[PDB]
């Protein structure tokens, strides 16, 4: 996570399987591929942080 | 109160910033989610964030932003009078 | 009767080769898809192991057993366990087989599919018997045992479709081709010097005339005259594979129509 | 460990041809390709299924049974 | 483990209907039909048969996600022609064509000797 | 550096990632188990009383 | 299959493509703390054992071990062991004169499950009884596995 | 008492809590617990 574009806010989509799924066009900012890479997900716990996350 | 700049000589930008908009929306959404009185007619809404966005669009948020300066002084800017163009 | 045409080129107990003419590409593709993934078949679904001293694992043997092909000629007379009114299973929706093998000989003893014995009431049906398709009369080499090793288990077989699990698939490879001469220009042939010399001619080229070698491209032509060859694993006759594929597709379309009428009423 | 029951790619039954394949190789002195063709395996997906199989169950059977009966 | 049960592909769930038809406000006389527990096998066939109707202006189908076994079919017909009736006609054509094909295959097979 | 500037946090998830060409730019696919584990505290309001009761 | 991903045949997976067995081993010993304290393999009861895990002890035998071939799931106890406690120690109440033992069992991994394959009991160099329990599981290819 | 099997001579023994862990026939110090006699269900998938 060397730059601010490596940590961005996404909208959840509950799907069947045991892997996160992300659009291909957003791999470059994350500098990520699908050879086994792992990514972290964080859930806000308040309306203020929720709105800040979705607006910034 | 020498730190309160009178409204007649405010020199800050008259446009709401992205951070100010984000905090205003979040605070109003929190207040609405905590059963706060809504001053805008709702055509059918359940998301406090969406309700707050409607309030911001119609300039019905009773909050004032206290912009601080590096010397400790501050300027009070009403959300209604702050331009939302971003 | 003046609809799709069929011309059988080679018929056998394991492969059926035919030309399906005067049909649409979507219809032919749907036919092969249904024949691959939606023909009901009987296969072992649950296994209870009473004794297992083998070098192999219980799940290993269960998977091998579930992949054994079983007769499914009269499968339509069997009921789905999900749609049957029974606690776990009964004779109306399942077939029970038993396997008992012991290493009575010093040399290695092979446990095949012919050793499975049906202990359920078939009620005069024609389902359950493992398919034997080799000269020696044995079946699939389920396992091997040495002296002193025993395999005792009971299998319960239920009907299903390959969409749920590939073990219910009654059809093997399906040759599917059309326009062997590339007269519709649906493919751009990769080549280095000469595409015609670098790409071998399909065996079906003998059933269609070659291009006129100078005629304008025919933009009004549509795909037709498909060459198909169905291979069957042996659960049901190959002709039955084709017939039941058509039946299944027809039933699915009829179900769509029935649902539409049901919604029309309301 | 033991010969697969079905071909992975297409699902053809190949678990009933291991003994025949070995017999063709040993007694008939036939090449692997000729034996595979004679067994009715036309697609290379099944040809590899029977050609590249390694029989480890034979080695596993060399150990004495853990439990007698 | 989060792998869905395989019977979800074809078995209809509780409170779920095979067809869900909704009007399309994008264009006049247009409807969108959601087929549940169905896939390309029916989608392509129904769409191809619909395209053969002279009174059908638009017929398309799509599968939004392969994870879920359901597909959407958009049908727009000429004024005065019901898209429901267009779908009925396409389905009836499919049924008749498949029946004719089955009869032809049976009669052809009965003429063989090796099997 | 080990406990104040950065620290272990709750309401987070980690797993392998995959590419989904059928997901929007800002959408992220989340496994069902991770969704069932992570929770968000929503305040009860007249606009969501029935939905929250149904969830309970 | 973009960015070093792949598409696998579900039919091939069903037929046995790249399927594997996973064996996991757990070890446990009976430690003797002095001439007074000693641990023993046991099936602790809710009336005489304190701080016992919330899992299910129904699969244990009189020796505190699960016989091979039995299925186990998350939180299931596979080796049941108990140790004595000193008096004059009350924790969250719930400590009465009936309680004289405390659980020190070894539970199965939360996310793992399978069938117990082989359990062996023997003695170490010091003569204390210790046991080894092996659990089998089947790993089938998934949408996250690496090849 | 519970039934065990020697790991070398494959003899079934009946051991109690007091008996030492040892094969009374050959003397081996490793015993494998006898397989449970209750049926276990397996899916053929
Ligand atoms: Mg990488
Ligand atoms: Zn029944
Ligand atoms: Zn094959
Ligand atoms: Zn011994």
């Amino acid at each position: 996570s060397l730059h601010k574009m490596s940590m961005m806010a996404h909208r959840v989509k509950v799907i069947p399987y045991s892997t996160f799924r992300l659009n291909l066009s957003v791999t470059s900012p994350y500098n990520a591929d699908f050879d086994g890479d792992e990514m972290n997900l964080h859930v806000p716990q308040s309306e203020e942080t929720r709105a800040e996350l979705s607006q910034l | 109160k020498e730190k309160a700049i009178p409204k007649d000589q405010r020199a800050t930008t008259p446009y709401m910033t992205k951070y100010e908009r984000a905090r205003i929306l979040g605070t109003r959404a929190l207040q609405i989610s905590m059963n706060a009185p809504v001053f805008v007619d709702l055509e059918g809404e359940t998301d406090p964030l969406r309700i707050a966005m409607k309030e911001l669009a119609e300039k019905k948020i009773p909050l004032v932003i206290r912009r601080y300066l590096p010397d400790g002084s501050f300027e009070d800017w009403s959300v209604e009078e702050l331009i939302v163009d971003l | 009767s003046e609809g799709p045409q069929v011309k059988i080129r080679e018929a056998s107990k394991d492969n059926v080769d035919f030309i399906l003419s005067n049909v649409d590409l979507a219809m032919a593709n749907s036919l092969r898809r249904v024949m691959i993934a939606e023909i009901p078949t009987l296969a072992i679904d649950s296994v209870e192991v009473e004794t297992n001293t083998t070098v192999l694992a219980d799940e290993f043997i269960a998977h091998r057993l579930g992949l054994i092909p079983l007769q499914s000629m009269d499968i339509e007379q069997l009921e789905y366990s999900r749609d049957c009114f029974c606690e776990d299973h009964c004779d109306k929706c399942s077939v029970v087989l038993t396997l008992q093998a012991f290493g009575e000989s010093e040399s290695t003893t092979n446990v095949y599919s012919k050793d499975l014995v049906i202990v359920s009431n078939l009620m005069g049906r024609n389902i359950g018997h493992p398919i034997i398709q080799d000269k020696e009369g044995n079946g699939v080499l389920i396992c091997k045992l040495r002296k002193g090793q025993e395999l005792k288990l009971t299998c319960v077989a239920k009907k299903g479709i390959a969409k749920e699990h590939a073990k219910w698939g009654p059809a093997a490879a399906i040759e599917f081709e059309y326009d062997p001469w590339n007269k519709l220009k649906h493919t751009d042939y990769w080549y280095e010097q000469d595409s015609a010399k670098e790409w071998p001619q399909s065996k079906n080229c003998e059933y269609e005339d070659p291009p006129n070698e100078g005629d304008p491209f025919d933009y009004k032509a549509q795909a037709d005259t498909f060459y198909m060859n169905v291979e069957s694993v042996g659960s049901i006759p190959v002709d039955q594979v084709v017939v039941r594929g058509i039946d299944t597709l027809q039933k699915k379309v009829a179900s769509i129509l029935l649902a539409l009428t049901q919604m029309d009423q309301d | 460990m033991i010969v697969p029951v079905r071909c992975f790619s297409c699902g053809k039954v190949v678990g009933d041809k291991w003994e025949s394949y070995l017999n063709l190789l040993q007694e008939d002195e036939l090449d692997e390709g000729t034996a595979l063709s004679r067994l009715g395996l036309k697609r290379y997906c099944c040809r590899r299924m029977i050609l590249t199989h390694v029989d480890l169950i034979e080695k596993f059977l060399r150990y004495n049974p853990l439990e007698k009966r | 483990m989060n792998a869905p049960d395989r019977f979800e592909l074809f078995l209809l769930g509780e409170g779920e209907s095979k067809l869900k038809i909704d009007p399309d406000t994008k264009a006049p006389n247009a409807v969108v039909i959601t087929f549940e527990k169905e896939d390309h096998t029916l989608g392509n066939l129904i769409r191809a048969e619909l395209l053969n109707d002279r009174k059908v202006l638009f017929a398309a189908y799509k599968v939004e996600h392969p994870f879920f076994a359901r597909f959407k079919l958009r049908i727009q017909t000429t004024e005065g022609y019901d898209p429901k009736d267009a779908l009925k006609n396409a389905c009836n054509s499919i049924i008749n064509k498949l029946g004719a094909l089955k009869t032809n295959f049976e009669t052809e097979w009965n003429l063989q000797t090796l099997a | 550096r080990g406990n104040l500037m950065g620290k272990r946090v709750d309401f987070s998830a980690r797993t392998v990632i995959s590419g989904d060409p059928n997901l929007e730019l800002d959408q992220v696919g989340v496994p069902k188990s991770i969704a069932k584990t992570l929770t968000y505290p929503e305040v009860v309001t007249p606009y969501n009383i029935d939905r929250l009761t149904q969830l309970v | 299959n973009q960015e070093d991903s792949m598409i696998m045949n579900q039919s091939s997976i069903d037929r046995g493509l790249f399927r594997s067995l996973f064996f996991r081993s757990y070890m446990d010993q009976e430690k003797k703390y002095g001439m007074s304290i000693t641990e023993t393999f046991e099936k602790p009861q809710r009336t005489n054992t304190l701080r016992m895990k919330h899992g299910t002890y129904d699969k244990l035998d009189d020796d505190g071990l699960i016989a091979p071939g039995v299925r186990v799931s998350g939180e299931d106890v596979i080796i049941g062991k108990t140790t004595p406690i000193s008096p004059d120690e009350e924790e969250l109440g719930q400590r009465t004169a009936y309680h004289s033992k405390r659980d020190a069992s070894t539970p199965l991994r939360s996310t793992e499950n399978g069938i117990v394959d082989q359990v062996l009991v023997t003695t170490n160099q010091d003569g204390l009884k210790f046991v080894k329990v092996r659990v089998r599981t089947t790993k089938i290819p998934q949408i996250g596995d690496k090849f | 008492t519970l039934k065990y099997i020697c790991a070398e001579c494959s003899s079934k023994l009946s051991l109690s809590r007091t008996d030492a862990v040892r094969c009374k026939d050959c003397g081996h110090r490793i015993l494998l617990k006898a397989r449970t006699k209750r049926l276990v269900q397996f899916e053929a998938r």
